[PDB]
């Protein structure tokens, strides 16, 4: 019963990072 | 600095402090 | 970047900077 | 109208003018000091359709969006972010809908994450608008965390399918999809099925109009100005779509930019290099051939997407580089690359690889390598940790790929791959009672018999037929006249007792291709 | 005459009859006969294996699955006296799980002069009760007559009988031909001559002169010098219930072996000292212990499972080796240590390899010599492969260790830190010896967590009941790799020695109490509990941030108002005398100080005729009318001086006896 929730955890965490790639990204142009 | 893995809220309002209230521009062609 | 930068490792206010405008 | 991208101040918003229809996303965020005062008075019910998403973040004041657009209809879902055509996220003051009037999510769904304010839920269905009501993950908010009584704000058929109603009810037309503002009819369609055109829903394009970006009909005009102001994709023609690109194999026309048969697509990576790991990520490169680089996979998922994979998937066979895939649970084959052959393994997997594999955990299949073949340049195989994916592949991978001189010891995780076969014994004798089973079955030798180690019974009760005991190996020493079939009694047995009982066999793996061995038949046994 | 031909030792033969000829001219077993495992052999094969000639088989006859074999008159057609020298699970006849052995054909089966007969598992066997045990052993109150054929009453066993002495009113018989010898009843059990006159008080079964100690068939105790004796004096000594040997006997027999070299203990020549002893070489006199040694057979032996260990029991030094594949059992390091935790040194080498299921070595506390004398291949001592779960070796600390030669096979054993293997390295004393990837360092250690901090407690409350605690908040780097949690209590009030909790709003630190906290709820009062935390983590595809863990703490419960006095009787052993007496409460919830005994009369705030029974489990109650209906109360007490702590009533009612 463990690794369904070991994945899904860290998953969600996984999802919430690449969103907050594509924002700190466009800050320099410069 | 704030020597500290700045993760989620701790990046987030440490950005809106940092970039202030002209944040920054998220302007794709510009 | 700044998820590398700032959570996988810690920036600088420079790097803050950096991701300013 | 395209999509739009707010941050930082309300400046921005006022540009929403006369805007009927979104042809785009929305990307709207980081607003703090935003105020409820500062949305009432605020609004564009212009809005009827976007086709990609939404984007929602932290904007404070927000509370509902009845008020800005009560008349947005359908989300196309043209594109979605990690298959979602909406997230909503740390969304505080934010109660509540009011929007009944959004009617079709035709293409993805929607997350719901921190959004600690919202109520309004539970009196809603989803297959009527999402497709697909599974992938949706909601979570984190103020329903959630109990305290909300969720009712309607007000506390279509089911043959009108995809066109829906009108307000008394009647299906609409052919090309309307979800209202119309009179019954069947293409021209007071609501929305729009397959095509616009003309104040009208159609289906195709009547000429000169190309099948543009499938929802309208443009004159070679129109696509002609799609090149020429970029001197930003500039556009081509081919089989009456104006489009961005030519596929692969394609030549352009000097004239009309058709897309002729090249006389014998190169999608040079970025860095030499897409990690890969979405929907999102899919819709890019679709269709290519040339691979200019190496790629990386991570997609622990487990909603398969395997279908709509392969659709944005691989017509390539050409790696320049390595491969790389790590921690890839959820998929179970890799079939679905329709062309691949070559990977060049010039850039190395490190380890001196073409190639990485480690945590795939549901994958079973490689390919039919009698139909898919495989070419390997430089290169090993790093094959670790997937434990659906037996040795006999890996070895005909090693041998399809012919690279099987190659792999060096643990190159390829001899214990982790595949440990979750081809004889089959079978019950040479069998005897029964109310309360013992004694059998004999068929004597099973590897060549090497030192090897052999025993044979594994499962056994259960199971009076169903949807369906754990090792057995000594019998002396080998030769076999022309021996019960070397070994025996072993059932004793604990109740009179009138149902069981699945099927043998398995267990020898030591040499490190050639592993000499397999048996199971034998789940049988199924009555006792009196 | 009772010694005609051979005089041979015993034999144990299997898969194969080429091999049982060799008793065709022995006409003694000097031991046993055990014909075994043979399922290969037929009716055929005992046949034409015929061997009247050996007559004595001194201590038992076995025969264990041989399938074939039918009926031993086939093959030993005068089988006669079976001595009982040496016994199995005291028995003079084993006849265990014998497939198609239809009778025993043992028509001349006389004399048995120590033990009883094992019949068991034999689904064909008949010729049991017929054959009358009573009239050959002496007690048959032992014997083991089960699971046959001759049992399911299905045997067609005829008599001969379709002179001899009579004991229903019915006499036995053994052949057409045999009476049996039968003395009167002043013959208790020497035997007796052709004319019927009682031997002398030390004979067995049968006598050739009577009233003469020198003239036996057999003895009934013991022998010595052409007669059989009463006792073995000194300079000789006992051997074997059934002879006296003397000094030269013990002695050269314990330097033969130069396999239990003959040694003495209360005037006897036995082979091994009896418990507590080491003895002295010398005299060989049973001396004390200044130990089990346990040499295996060809230096090595395999364990794998709680049987194949039970078999050791007890051991302490190795002179061999050791296999290990021990992938399971039940009760395991409780049953293994009681069985082999006693173990302290080995000769030979250690092998280990693919014991799954087992997660901690510390039990095997004696375990402190290795010599190393056999050595593990490679040049080890030692070898450990593929031994999944285990994460302790032992508290090196604790566990010190001799190894003296040899090298360390560290192999896929991917739960355990290098450390330990330093520990290892370090108190054992080997660390120079091992060569290139005798330790596989990238095999092991690398599938188990490593919290190396401690979890500590902000803020501690008790109760009876109630355990209320606030600790530590550790964070990892990325604070997303905190998974909870996880509080491993169990109650210990020795300090020699499960749940789970979710990681709390990490949302801030510039004073940020996200302390977790718990409270618990059913807890015994007055008991002490061997708890520890752990921090759960997020194993990271990289080096994993470690965690955090609690020590193991040992916290008492509070001492509450202590149970029901147990059984309160109240009994009326006079007209003005009453006994009550009782049991302690089940909870004491801190040490019992009192007892409270209330007592009133039954009519026909307020004092009542009170006692405070100070340590006490009974009282008499005096000073009572006669025949008067009494109202008894009864309390206990875990507190005396500050405000008293006390049990709840315990009502008992006695009425006093007339006048």
């Amino acid at each position: 019963q463990i690794l369904k929730e070991l994945e899904e955890s860290s998953f969600r965490k996984t999802f919430e990072d690449y969103l907050h790639n594509v924002v700190f990204v466009p800050r320099p142009s410069r | 600095f704030v020597n500290q893995h700045l993760c989620g809220s701790h990046l987030v309002e440490a950005l809106y402090l940092v970039c202030g209230e002209r944040g920054f521009f998220y302007t794709p062609k510009a | 970047g700044i998820v590398e930068q700032c959570c996988t490792s810690i920036c600088s206010l420079y790097q803050l900077e950096n991701y300013c405008n | 109208c395209p999509g739009m991208d707010i941050r930082n101040n309300l400046t921005r918003l006022h540009e929403l003018e006369n805007c009927s229809v979104i042809e785009g996303h929305l990307q709207i965020l980081l607003m703090f000091k935003t105020r409820p005062e500062d949305f009432r008075d605020l609004s564009f019910p212009k809005l009827i359709m976007i086709t990609d998403y939404l984007l929602l973040f932290r904007v404070y004041g927000l509370e509902s969006l009845k008020d800005l657009f009560p008349n947005l209809t359908v989300i196309r879902g043209s594109r979605l972010f990690f298959n979602y055509a909406l997230v909503i996220f740390e969304m505080v003051h934010l109660k509540e809908l009011g929007l009944y009037n959004l009617m079709n999510i035709t293409r993805g769904s929607v997350r719901i994450e921190k959004n600690n304010e919202l109520c309004y839920l539970a009196t809603i269905d989803w297959s009527r608008i999402l497709d697909s009501v599974e992938d949706n993950h909601i979570v984190l908010n103020k329903d959630d965390n109990e305290e909300c009584g969720d009712i309607c704000p007000g506390t279509c058929p089911t043959i009108c399918k995809s066109h829906g109603c009108t307000a008394e009810g009647l299906c609409c037309h052919s090309e309307c999809l979800g209202n119309c503002s009179q019954p069947d009819d293409p021209t007071k369609c609501v929305a729009c099925r397959n095509f616009y055109l003309d104040g009208r829903c159609v289906e195709t394009c009547p000429p000169p109009y190309y099948h543009f970006q499938d929802w309208r009909c443009v004159n070679f005009s129109f696509c002609q100005d799609l090149h020429h102001k970029c001197k930003c994709h500039q556009y081509v023609i081919h089989n009456n779509k104006c489009i961005p690109e030519c596929p692969s194999g394609y030549t352009m026309n000097s004239s009309n930019l058709l897309c002729t048969p090249c006389l014998g697509k190169v999608c040079h990576l970025l860095e030499g290099e897409k990690t890969i790991d979405s929907v999102t990520s899919a819709q890019e490169l679709r269709g290519c051939t040339v691979i200019n680089g190496s790629l990386i996979i991570n997609i622990r998922g487990g909603n398969n997407l395997a279908a709509e994979l392969e659709a944005n998937l691989g017509l390539i066979e050409e790696i320049s580089g390595y491969l790389k895939i790590r921690r890839s649970y959820a998929l179970v084959s890799l079939s679905f690359f329709r062309k691949l052959r070559l990977i060049r393994g010039e850039t190395l997997e490190i380890g001196n690889y073409s190639f990485y594999a480690l945590d795939n955990q549901n994958l079973r299949q490689l390919w039919d390598w009698s139909k898919h073949n495989l070419t390997i340049t430089q290169g090993k195989l790093f094959f670790h940790y997937n434990p659906k994916l037996c040795l006999s592949e890996i070895h005909k991978m090693e041998e399809v790929s012919g690279t099987k001189g190659r792999q060096e010891r643990n190159d390829i995780a001899l214990k982790t791959n595949g440990d979750q076969e081809n004889e089959l014994l079978k019950f040479s004798y069998i005897r029964t009672s109310f309360d013992k089973i004694l059998l004999r079955w068929e004597p099973y030798w590897p060549p090497d018999f030192r090897d052999l180690l025993g044979f594994m019974l499962f056994y259960k009760e199971a009076p169903y037929q949807n369906v754990v005991v090792d057995i000594d190996p019998p002396l080998r020493s030769n076999d022309p006249k021996s019960q070397n079939h070994p025996g072993w009694l059932m004793r604990g047995l109740k009179p009138w007792t149902q069981y699945a009982i099927f043998v398995k066999t267990l020898v030591t793996f040499s490190d050639e291709r592993r000499t397999y061995g048996a199971k034998s038949d789940i049988i199924y046994v009555q006792t009196d």
